[PDB]
């Protein structure tokens, strides 16, 4: 099948009282598998997904994250002077990782942002860079002329990331292969002669899901508002959809939920009970 | 295209009085990353709340989940208070269970 490994790195001059100034969150297929932060200074697996991890692998992750932290610290001190915008708080971010596609081919990702705006990116297929402003352009031109960054990150993305993804898919298979069926609630609130129907899917895994509103067998997508897929703390997800209808039609609308855990879609209505 | 937090408040399970649950406050789409998120019961911060490691979405905006185990009681009001430098005053997001 198709699988993804992604790392989300953040550095902050102003994280908030007691908060770490540098954080890394790692994801395999929409599941957090490990974290690092500058308070603990340790990369650690999420043991509910990876329960039997060897120490040497995670010492290596820790060593790499500590180097990332130092680099982000340098950039946060130096980039503000180069932009001539010294005052205020600042942030540095990076997202990188790899996909193994259904046909086995590999895709790499590597992008940076400063103060929440695109900075530069690296293309591991062609070993080229792009930059979003003149400060980043100077960095990009130095990196490409020297040639070291591109060799290192082609290996990092195309070899190490892939090997680590295969490792985590195997070591975390029990948690990854599991399917948790959503519990759905439909609710209605009437105000000013308008009935708003809402449909909430609680606690499903894996992440992909669809919610639709239907009447007379016809979907009403143009009138539907979706809240989005948002996480629970146990690794399942939550999602919602709402629609405004005439109060006299409340019991004619049905919320349809499709999800890998449901062999056929669930269908729920306001005013009816599901034994 | 404003960097204010977009906030949702929801429980892990559809709630029933007296049944153990988890209350969640999820804020997303904001910048800068510094943000105050407080789960409250009847205006009192809830004990045992925990916060996710800072992460972000594809457009680089930040998100954070705050959650607390709890047993919902009828007659109480649960809410999430959010403070962020894009906001002139705190904003309070009630839980509709
Ligand atoms: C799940 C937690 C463990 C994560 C381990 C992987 C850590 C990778 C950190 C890469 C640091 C990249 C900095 C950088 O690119 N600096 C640019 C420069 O200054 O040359
Ligand atoms: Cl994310």
């Amino acid at each position: 099948g198709s699988h993804s490994l992604r790392y989300f790195l953040t550095g902050m001059t102003d994280p908030g009282p007691g908060m770490p100034r540098f954080v890394i969150v790692g994801y395999v297929d929409d599941k957090i598998f490990g974290t690092y932060n500058s308070k603990s200074r340790t990369a650690q697996p999420i043991v509910e997904m990876l329960p039997q991890e060897d120490q040497e692998h995670w010492d290596t992750q820790t060593q790499k994250a500590q180097g990332g932290e130092r680099d982000f610290d340098w950039n946060l001190n130096r980039l503000p002077e180069r932009y001539n915008k010294s005052k205020g708080s600042h942030t540095m971010q990076m997202m990188f990782g790899c996909d193994i596609l259904e046909d086995g081919s590999i895709r790499g990702y590597d992008q940076y942002a400063f103060d929440g705006r695109d900075f530069l990116a690296f293309d591991m297929d062609t070993m080229t860079f792009t930059a979003a402003d003149p400060v980043a352009e100077i960095t990009k031109r130095r990196w490409e002329t020297e040639g070291t960054y591109a060799e290192r990150w082609k290996h990092e993305l195309g070899t190490v990331c892939v090997q680590n993804l295969r490792r985590y898919l195997e070591h975390g298979k029990a948690a990854l292969k599991r399917r948790v069926q959503p519990e759905v609630r439909v609710w209605g609130k009437e105000a000013d002669g308008i009935l708003t129907l809402s449909c909430h899917a609680h606690g499903f895994y894996p992440r992909p899901i669809t919610i639709s509103w239907m009447k007379d067998g016809m979907v009403r997508d143009q009138e539907t508002r979706w809240g989005g897929i948002v996480p629970n703390s146990d690794g399942t997800y939550h999602a919602s959809a709402a629609i405004d209808v005439l109060p006299e039609d409340g019991d004619k609308y049905w919320c349809r939920v499709e999800h890998a855990s449901l062999p056929q879609p669930g269908l729920f209505s306001w005013g009816s009970l599901v034994p | 295209a404003d960097l204010t937090p977009k906030v949702q408040v929801y429980s892990r399970f559809p709630a029933s009085a007296g049944t153990k649950n988890v209350l969640n406050c999820f804020a997303a789409g904001f910048h800068p990353p510094k943000i105050s998120i407080t789960l409250m019961k009847d205006g009192v911060p809830m004990e045992g709340a925990q916060y996710s490691d800072m992460s972000f979405n594809d457009d680089w905006t930040f998100q954070r989940l705050v959650h607390a185990d709890f047993t919902p009681s009828s007659g109480s009001t649960y809410a999430c208070k959010v403070e962020h430098e894009t906001l002139k005053e705190p904003q309070v997001y009630k839980w509709d269970p």
